[PDB]
């Protein structure tokens, strides 16, 4: 800009009111809104570096509110007010969203309290997509699991499937895969297997070839078995269980290959007589695995 | 285009972006612990990436003469002015369409 | 290239005017003149040229006024304009303020005169450099004039043909002539020495030397001929 | 490139006037001129190179005064900067007759920018090739501008031009960092000297002479004057001490 | 090569500063290659000699 | 955008519906490391 | 091949190449301006790009007070910006004492535009590279925006934009007026019309603005003032808050 | 150097850009004595005198002071070079033949 | 003659009819979105040629994959048009000969 007095002063201020952290917390028992406004005045600054530092203090203060079962309402309000103002670049609030999620887990609040807090978090972040994404998809997963126990499981299929078409971010390949398999599972329950198919074609099958995703490969194929089974295509179901068989976990462990080999065989016979069925049935005979089963 | 769909311009490094080139090569070399370099590099002009990796190299000919095992702010800033000076006698910088 | 001469109104890519530098050249090709001073006198000594030995030399000191005077080096038509301009100002000072013109204010008026030709399309920056001396109320001064129009005060300088030899003399003997004050002969003698050295393939003649002097109790006086023959 | 110089009003296809850019390049070859604006004043310092050791010392200035309160220092060609200040004295003088007060610094900024602009607008004159830093003190406090040969000006907290603009803009950039407050004019006298001393490592072939001037509301009665004597020596000692 | 003989820098009269600069450029990254390995700079790929003929 | 994304997987550019593009021009005033850029992408991807 | 080394000499298409290279000099400071009409105000909001920290920001401007009821926003270069501003001021003065009343937005813009034509008519001056947009609320026309171009072409407007990223500004504006079906903004105080101009500019460019990075001039009924950075700041959190 | 390409001359390729000026007054002096260590040398000669009087002499011209002195010495029919022969060695090259061409001085 | 009789010119100035047609036919072979307006890129610049219409769309899906999106928005379309918009002075948007 042209003035360097605001950069210095706020870096000073954040350090100073973190040694006064005990004095403020005690005054919070006396007037929680008196204490909180001290910290707000800091985040009216126009220097983003110093805004990251004062939000650390906000995070400390807001635990007490969450922990009380009627002060968490003022948490909802506060989130809303901090985000809309400027977002203090796009840096400050991102750190806040990440640390709010871990505090929700440790408080152990009522299921109602846990949902309403997450629902207001996603409202804020709707149209933003800058680096919110990385956090947002983790945020929404807390609704889905609460909603499984509810009769609202179908509604959970709707929210989570739409979300990942807008959200990707920079998350790891293992996380991305895990959401999309969860969604396929919620679309079996919704009764749209065809919808599930479209989500399966998003992740490449080439992405499975490494062993960090080795478990994910197993669940994925097994979901594709359920999906073509439902439409009653036994040629497709026959081919999928063969993918599972060649995977290293199944093949080497003595126990795990057994139910798999039995299922390939039952389904291959149920397949329409193709040129495909021919080549594959006589592959089954070549194997010495088969001879243990009788 | 249609062979050549993007036409990417690499331009001169900007005033913030010359010091970002500078910072990596001073990882590489030995130094007395400098940080007032960032401003000197920034308002000094007539440079390009190549000449920035020469400003470390020209700073180690002063290290050689004085007999120093590090690049001081005496060695360094004397070097930035020397590279700068020669660029502004010749090497006008070519025209770019 | 050199297509950025041909106009005195176009800056070159390098930010020079070639035309003003080419004016600096014209000086070297004409005669040499030396300035030097003390604090009681300023003295000019100038090499005069002839064209043939029926020709009787050419005057290169013009009396400006009785407490001012100048020498020329370079083109002679360019010289005439400036020595005339300079005199207008000295007469003006006498008529309007009854006051001797100050060398420093003179020089900045001369500067102006030059920058008038430099901005304008048409015309040339003047092809002559002048070494200006005077003695005013603040004692002796010596300025060096250029085509660019820069006036610079100096204890001693030289411009013109092979002037490095005189500037070399001057450097070595800078302090010796500064400290001498009250003896007009010694500054006269010292300038003689400098201009001898400037020469290459020539010797001093009684009609080469021209001596010009101004002081505390010395009117402007132009010596030539048998008046520079006490101090040959 | 080639073409659209050789004229000083001809637009380029890029959208520029070439010859006007070549002006700035001449200003770069000129000696270093800086101004540091201060909280109750302005300080102008300039690096005056020594042609030879036969020069009279402290008798040749690139500092000139305008009216009785406005400082000007130019970098670029020495006589061009002179010519532009003379025009300025007449303009400040016409303002002064007309209204019976000294000029505002914003007033002068407008007027000067029209005279530089006039020579970029016509085909029979070469545009100027000097920057001129100027400013002073008025009713409305202290102010500092730097006028480019393009005829561009803005206020500055601190301004530098010439061969040493590379060093000088950087030192001034530290100066704002260390003092956003303003810095007194006295302490800026001692500062002015250090800035030049480090800017003289871009003109190291020759020797220099340091001349400082100032204009301060409370330590010069609003008037511009040369800094000399004890103030000038202290600044020398300051610059000498820290350079070694 | 034709085995060019040496004629040493001392028989190149005057111009002491230029010879020292040119020696920095060519001679000493070879010799004090101990110093390019310590310092960890890159080698210069040439030195231009320009001037009036 | 042009080089490394259709190189890794051209399958997502078919969904988009444009032809996979090829060709990059690097142009700039010299010493800016246009060659260095070629040696940096030669290092990292590790193709032919 | 002849025909931008001269002001007056035409090309064989009947174009003046040199005059058009002035329409292309308005990118040299690289700022954008937007001025829109409300229903009791005319707003102009243009960037203030203060590049360096050696500059004091409060002397950086493009909005010039021309007269009691007249502002002007400049896009393009500073040297010509100042020449445009003095002539319009000089003429504002002339009109009032000669013809004894205030100067409307038309009268000034037409006179400058004719003046630009004269400067292109001779080969003894050049065109300037600056685009001028005059802003006022007129005495019997109300809100008025007249854009005066470097050739001397002028057309009035509901909304106009100028600068490098002008095209991005232009689609956003078009869609607004199309959908609304009025040639105005129906917000009935200038404090929200200003907010509306900020709003569209953030979306177009994709950039946040801050106190130093905007300049706002406001023509109100029968008076004119250019807003400080702290008043602009009030406006900027009004946007953020709904 | 003014016709060399700007992609030629720039770091990465040519890193050092070393200028050779016309030789200074002392430097000129030094060159004289270095050619004179291969031929007759008299103690009449003073090489610091000759250096000053050569003004705008490059080093090859200074080989043409010392060569041309031996040309003067042979034309005499001397089997010795004198200090004078060197002064007349200076008059051989100067880029002039002892002139200026003027219609004003 | 005997060899060439037809000297069929191929222009680069073109007209508003044929810019419009080349755009809709390229935008019938790839995705679109409802916000993506193609008939507002033939008026802003006016000396565009057929190869550059094949640049503009390709580059439209390069903004679209930067976001990671399956359709081409008006934000994508505009950014990619500003790359390789061409600098030509044979354009009409900067004119006054009307
Ligand atoms: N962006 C950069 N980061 C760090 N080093 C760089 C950078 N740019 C250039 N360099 C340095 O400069 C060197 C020379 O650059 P390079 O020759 O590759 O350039 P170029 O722009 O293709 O020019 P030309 O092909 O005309 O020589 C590199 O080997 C590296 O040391
Ligand atoms: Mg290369």
């Amino acid at each position: 800009m042209s003035r360097d007095a605001p950069i210095k002063a706020d870096k000073d201020y954040s350090q100073i009111l973190k040694e006064e952290f005990p004095k403020i917390d005690s005054l919070a028992q006396n007037d929680c809104n008196s204490a909180l406004d001290q910290l707000l005045v800091l985040e009216k600054k126009t220097r983003q570096a110093s805004d990251l530092a004062s939000s650390k203090e906000v995070l400390a203060k807001i635990v007490d509110l969450l922990a009380s079962r009627n002060k968490w309402d003022d948490l909802n309000e506060q989130l809303t007010l901090l985000s809309k103002k400027h977002g203090q670049l796009k840096l400050s609030i991102q750190y806040m969203i990440q640390k709010v999620m871990e505090y929700l887990k440790s408080s152990k609040s009522l299921d109602l309290n846990t949902r309403i807090s997450v629902i207001e978090t996603i409202r804020v972040v709707t149209e933003n997509k800058i680096f919110v994404e990385v956090e947002r998809a983790r945020v929404t997963k807390d609704l889905v699991e609460i909603k499984k126990e509810e009769g609202k499981i179908d509604e959970a299929a709707d929210i989570l499937c739409e979300l990942q078409v807008e959200t990707y971010g920079s998350m790891e390949m293992s996380e991305k895969i895990q959401f999309i398999l969860e969604q396929m599972e919620l679309s079996i329950l919704k009764g749209d297997y065809s919808q599930a198919t479209v989500l399966s074609r998003k992740i490449l099958k080439k992405t499975f070839k490494n062993p960090k995703y080795e478990s994910l490969k197993l669940e994925y194929y097994n979901l594709l078995v359920k999906i073509s089974l439902h439409k009653r295509e036994y040629l497709e179901v026959a081919q999928y269980l063969q993918e599972i068989y060649q995977t290293d976990a199944i093949k080497s462990d003595e126990a795990k290959w057994k139910p798999v080999l039995s299922h390939i065989v039952y389904f291959l016979v149920l397949s329409p007589y193709g040129n495909l069925q021919n080549d594959l049935i006589h592959k089954i005979q070549n194997d010495n695995n088969l001879k243990k089963l009788e | 285009p249609g062979r050549l769909d993007r036409k990417v311009e690499i331009p001169l490094p900007n005033e913030a972006g010359r010091l970002e080139i500078f910072k990596i090569h001073t990882a590489k070399v030995k130094k007395t612990g400098e940080f007032d370099f960032e401003a000197a590099v920034k308002m000094s002009d007539g440079f390009n990436g190549a000449d920035i990796r020469n400003c470390a190299t020209e700073a180690g000919f002063f290290a050689i003469r004085d007999d120093r095992d590090h690049i001081n702010p005496d060695d360094l800033m004397k070097a930035v002015r020397k590279v700068a000076e020669v660029k502004k006698l010749e090497g006008t910088i070519e025209y770019q369409k | 290239r050199n297509n950025y001469d041909g106009d005195t109104v176009t800056f070159s890519p390098t930010g020079r005017l070639f035309q003003v530098e080419y004016a600096l050249e014209a000086i070297k090709q004409g005669s040499v003149t030396v300035g030097l001073r003390s604090n009681t006198h300023a003295v000019l000594v100038a090499l005069k040229r002839n064209a043939d030995e029926l020709s009787s030399y050419q005057k290169k000191i013009i009396k400006c006024d009785e407490h001012m005077g100048l020498s020329l080096a370079g083109l002679a038509p360019d010289a005439r304009v400036l020595s005339n301009y300079l005199r207008q100002q000295c007469n003006y000072s006498s008529l309007v303020f009854n006051r001797k013109l100050a060398v420093e204010r003179a020089g900045h008026l001369l500067c102006d005169k030059a920058q008038k030709n430099t901005q304008s399309y048409g015309g040339r920056p003047y092809g002559v450099g002048l070494l200006i001396i005077g003695y005013d109320k603040s004692g002796a001064h010596l300025l060096e004039f250029q085509p660019s129009g820069n006036v610079t005060e100096l204890y001693g300088t030289a411009i013109g043909a092979r002037s490095q030899g005189a500037k070399t003399y001057l450097e070595r003997t800078l302090d010796t002539f500064i400290k001498i004050d009250g003896n007009p002969d010694e500054l006269i003698k010292a300038g003689v020495e400098a201009i001898s050295q400037s020469l290459r393939d020539e010797s001093l003649t009684v009609d080469n030397l021209s001596i010009a002097i101004v002081g505390k109790d010395t009117p402007f006086t132009i010596y030539d001929g048998e008046a520079v023959a006490k101090y040959i | 490139g080639t073409g659209y110089d050789l004229s000083n009003s001809v637009f380029s296809p890029d959208g520029r006037n070439f010859q006007v850019e070549y002006a700035v390049k001449a200003v770069e070859n000129g000696t270093t001129s800086i101004g540091i604006k201060c909280n109750d004043g302005v300080v102008f310092a300039v690096e005056k190179l020594i042609t030879s050791k036969l020069l009279v010392p402290q008798k040749n200035v690139k500092i000139q005064v305008v009216d009785r309160h406005i400082g000007c220092v130019y970098s670029g060609l020495i006589p061009d900067g002179r010519h532009l200040v003379n025009r300025g004295r007449e303009e400040a003088a016409s303002f002064k007759k007309l209204y019976k007060t000294p000029i505002p610094i914003p007033a002068f900024a407008d007027r000067l920018g029209q005279y530089v602009q006039a020579h970029t607008l016509y085909n029979s004159v070469r545009p100027f090739g000097v920057s001129t830093i100027f400013g002073g003190v008025d009713k409305n406090g202290a102010h500092l501008y730097m006028l480019e040969p393009s005829g561009s000006y803005w206020g500055y907290k601190g301004a530098a031009t010439g061969k040493g603009r590379q060093s000088a803009k950087a030192e001034l950039e530290k100066l704002v960092d260390h003092h956003p407050e303003g810095l007194s004019a006295r302490e800026a006298v001692k500062q002015a000297a250090k800035i030049i001393y480090l800017a003289h490592e871009d003109n190291k072939e020759k020797d220099f002479e340091l001349e400082i001037s100032w204009c301060s509301l409370s330590e010069t009665n609003g008037l511009h004057k040369f800094v000399k004597g004890d103030l000038l020596q202290e600044a020398i000692d300051f610059a000498q001490k820290e350079i070694n | 090569v034709d085995e060019k003989p040496t004629e040493t820098y001392s028989d190149v009269g005057g111009l002491d500063k230029q010879i020292e600069e040119l020696v920095e450029a060519i001679v000493l990254p070879m010799k004090r290659a101990d110093k390019f390995k310590d310092m960890g700079i890159r080698a210069p790929k040439g030195a231009l000699m320009y001037g009036p003929p | 955008e042009v080089i490394e994304l259709p190189l890794k997987n051209p399958e997502i550019f078919q969904r988009v519906g444009i032809k996979p593009p090829k060709g990059v021009l690097l142009y700039g005033p010299p010493g800016t490391g246009k060659t260095l850029l070629a040696k940096a992408v030669a290092a990292t991807i590790g193709a032919n | 091949a002849g025909y931008d080394r001269h002001i007056t000499i035409f090309s064989p298409e009947g174009r003046l190449y040199q005059v058009e290279y002035a329409f292309k000099a308005t990118n040299q400071t690289n700022i954008n301006s937007l001025a829109v009409r409300g229903k009791d105000c005319t707003v102009v909001i243009s960037q203030k790009k203060v590049p360096d920290k050696l500059l004091d920001p409060t002397t950086v401007s493009y909005i010039f007070c021309i007269s009691r009821t007249i502002g002007m926003v400049v896009n393009g270069p500073i040297p010509d910006a100042r020449n445009a501003a003095l002539r319009a001021k000089a003429e504002a003065a002339e009109f009032r004492y000669k013809y004894g009343y205030d100067m409307p937005c038309d009268v000034l813009a037409k006179r400058m535009a004719n003046l630009s034509q004269i400067y292109t008519q001779r080969a003894y001056m050049r065109p300037l590279g600056v685009i001028l947009t005059f802003v006022s609320v007129d005495e019997e026309l109300g809100p008025s925006i007249y854009k005066t171009d470097p050739a001397g072409y002028y057309v009035g407007y509901k909304a106009t934009a100028t600068g490098p990223k002008q095209q991005e500004i232009t689609t956003n504006l078009e869609n607004h007026f199309k959908k609304s079906k009025i040639d105005h903004i129906n917000e009935e105080s200038w404090e929200k019309v200003v907010e509306f101009a900020i709003t569209h500019m953030i979306d177009a460019l994709g950039t946040e603005f801050s106190k130093n990075d905007l300049e706002v001039g406001v023509a109100t009924k029968d008076k004119f003032f250019t807003l400080s950075a702290e008043n602009i700041e009030e406006r900027l959190v009004a946007i953020a808050e709904q | 150097v003014d016709v060399l390409d700007p992609a030629l001359l720039r770091s990465g390729r040519l890193d050092r850009k070393i200028e050779f000026p016309l030789p200074s007054e002392d430097s000129r002096a030094q060159i004289l004595q270095i050619h004179s260590r291969k031929m007759t040398t008299d103690d009449d000669i003073n090489w610091q005198e000759l250096a000053r009087s050569t003004d705008e002499f490059n080093g090859a011209q200074l080989k043409a002071v010392t060569v041309e002195a031996g040309m003067i010495a042979l034309r005499n029919g001397q089997s010795s070079v004198k200090h004078e022969d060197f002064v007349e060695g200076i008059s051989e090259v100067q880029a002039r033949k002892s002139k200026s061409v003027s219609f004003y001085a | 003659p005997g060899r060439l009789d037809r000297k069929i010119e191929f222009p680069s100035l073109r007209d508003r009819r044929e810019r419009r047609l080349i755009f809709g036919t390229i935008a019938s072979k790839m995705s679109l979105a409802p916000e993506a307006d193609l008939d507002s890129l033939i008026i802003r610049n006016d000396s565009l040629s057929g190869a550059v219409i094949a640049a503009i769309m390709q580059e439209a899906g390069l903004r679209a994959v930067r976001k990671n999106r399956y359709v081409i928005l008006q934000s994508d379309l505009e950014e990619a048009y500003a790359t390789q918009v061409k600098t030509d002075n044979t354009v009409d948007k900067f004119d006054f000969y009307k």
